[PDB]
């Protein structure tokens, strides 16, 4: 049933086109030709921008767009825990299922989508951190190993949103983990019109808006 | 279960003092039964149960110190309803130091061993908050003081993923999968590690 | 059994009227027109001003005014704790009831009120504590994520009082989190007169005031 109009997105035409281009072109072609080229698939996205533009909305609409297993969402720093090493247990529990599925089916398995929220709370520069809590460093390193370690996993997509992109570590923003880094900005008059029509559709439908507007 | 009047006796042996059991005659009660000892209307203590006189309950010095029991006091002895799938600890927090200050050293002790040994030695025993006991490793002696008790979530007992809603309980039962943590009393030298011996991240301010 | 004169507040008629218009208008209007309208309630109010003007009185009287459950009150920095991850758990422990009821009764659910006193003690602009900031930033991110995350709550109302509005992080003040911003200032002469009668009503009633005053 999907069509662009049902997602309710505003004036983010160019960004959406670029995302679909740079992230989803491979999966749409027949397996034969894509195998002929022999290219690898993206597994990460990093949206950023000023507060209150709709980043989470885009992520959830992206989730709706894909037919796949229900995304696993890590709502901020829910991973930290007071016992030593317990957070790493949680992290690995995330990837266990995907690993097992890919082992059982091989190259022709389904896709798994993972959404990380408030990524800056977890991942900050390992070196630039309060000496007292190496738990952060272990988490970052463990994560880096898991997402891109010697072993390759290719049925995962990771989404990360923040508000102050400077704080993010350099080691994570490299090709293979998050290369595509988008900037969302203010819309123009047409996008504002689209939003207003979206938020006025019911008022026109139920005839509760005067014609003088 | 009706309370019996009993006389407080002295624990017959130090070996029995190491079991943390209240020692009774076989005519009165069976090994592994649990009792509530009432010393006054407001004080109820729960304990796990041939040389003990029938009609007497022999208490060790630590148990008597913790519970405030004198030898020869008449006491009412009954039983706790020890809930089944709840209490049994999920993890516990204990304070540790060398039992006597003359044995101190500062090198690290591999201590996951000491927790596994703790679970092996005191399996299926009752434990409560505030209780004091003694432990031994590397032929060195340690004093211990329980400070917190989280149960297992009853779901784990049901064979299901834990929610994280661990209840905190006035008494807990050690079972073959319980865990324990050993935080030092500040003044100390006893370096420790293990890995699972547990030390919550200290979250302490420091001024430059 | 509610009467405006019963709460013994004088000199703030205009502010209270505006507050009532912006906050409780949706929940008192008959529903059917509202479902036709398709709007969502507002879940944030902040009050600020110089010391000793009567903010806490407004909060307490508002709490007594509404017909709902006993409000949950947090007295300053009660959330901080010595073990990592427990602050976050406590925070979640604030919203757990709301989540349960939302899941169970859906639309037909009661209202929940939470009051934060001295919010400036726990919420400060991220990246401003030189030491031990590991706990502060987690706290701030947790609060932001809880108020508005992927999961949506529709039975929560938040009222806050503060003394230093310009030191707070911008992320907590965007629309959708704390919309109704109110300033309580010094009263004028008429307010002073009203207040004096308010606080002298009992004495006048019992004839304990001389006739030459
Ligand atoms: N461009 C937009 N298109 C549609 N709705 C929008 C847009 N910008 C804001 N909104 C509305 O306001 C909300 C603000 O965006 P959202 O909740 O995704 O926050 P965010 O900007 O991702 O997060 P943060 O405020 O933490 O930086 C949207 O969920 C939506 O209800
Ligand atoms: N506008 C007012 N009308 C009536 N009484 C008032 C008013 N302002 C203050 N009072 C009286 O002053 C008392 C103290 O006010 P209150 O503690 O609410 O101030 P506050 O602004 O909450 O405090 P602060 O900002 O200094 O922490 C009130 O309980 C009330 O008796």
């Amino acid at each position: 049933d999907w069509n662009f109009e049902k997602m309710g997105i505003g004036g983010l035409d160019k960004e959406f086109s670029d995302i679909f281009r740079r992230a989803f072109a491979s999966r749409v072609f027949p397996p034969e030709i894509v195998e002929q080229m022999g290219c690898k698939h993206v597994k990460g996205i990093l949206l950023y921008g000023p507060p209150g533009c709709g980043k989470t909305l885009l992520a959830r609409q992206i989730g709706k767009m894909l037919n796949a297993r229900e995304p696993k969402v890590v709502n901020g720093p829910e991973i930290l825990n007071k016992y030593v090493g317990e957070s790493e247990a949680n992290i690995r529990k995330l990837f266990a299922d995907a690993e097992e599925e890919q082992r059982r089916l091989g190259a022709n398995s389904g896709l798994h989508i993972i959404i990380f929220d408030e990524i800056d709370a977890i991942c900050k520069q390992r070196g630039s951190m309060a000496g007292s809590t190496g738990v952060h460093d272990t988490v970052v390193n463990q994560l880096l190993s898991k997402i891109d370690g010697v072993e390759q996993l290719n049925n995962i997509l990771v989404i990360g949103m923040t508000n102050r992109p400077d704080l993010i570590d350099e080691a994570l923003l490299r090709p293979g983990r998050l290369e595509v880094k988008m900037e969302i900005g203010l819309p123009d008059e047409k996008g504002r019109l689209q939003i207003l029509h979206i938020h006025t559709a019911r008022m026109r439908g139920h005839q509760l808006l005067s014609a003088d507007v | 279960m009706a309370g019996r009047s009993m006389q407080a006796a002295r624990c017959p042996t130090d070996e029995l003092s190491l079991s943390n059991c209240a020692v009774v005659s076989e005519k009165d009660y069976q090994s592994g039964q649990h009792v509530i000892v009432r010393t006054s209307p407001n004080h109820k203590y729960i304990f796990t149960l041939p040389s003990v006189v029938p009609g007497s309950v022999a208490f060790s010095l630590p148990q008597r110190k913790w519970a405030g029991l004198s030898i020869g006091q008449e006491i009412e002895v009954a039983l706790y309803s020890f809930d089944k799938a709840k209490q049994c600890i999920g993890t516990m927090t204990i304070e540790i130091d060398f039992l006597q200050k003359k044995n101190i050293d500062s090198n690290p002790y591999d201590t996951d061993k000491m927790a596994a040994e703790f679970i092996q030695q005191f399996n299926n025993q009752a434990f409560s908050v505030g209780q004091q006991l003694v432990f031994s490793f590397n032929d060195k002696l340690f004093g211990l003081l329980v400070k917190d008790i989280e149960a297992m979530d009853p779901s784990i007992l049901k064979g299901e993923p834990a929610s994280g809603k661990r209840q905190k309980i006035e008494v807990g039962l050690v079972v073959g999968n319980s865990q324990v943590a050993f935080e030092k009393a500040e003044n100390s030298s006893l370096n420790l590690i293990g890995k699972a011996k547990t030390k919550e991240n200290r979250q302490s301010i420091i001024n430059p």
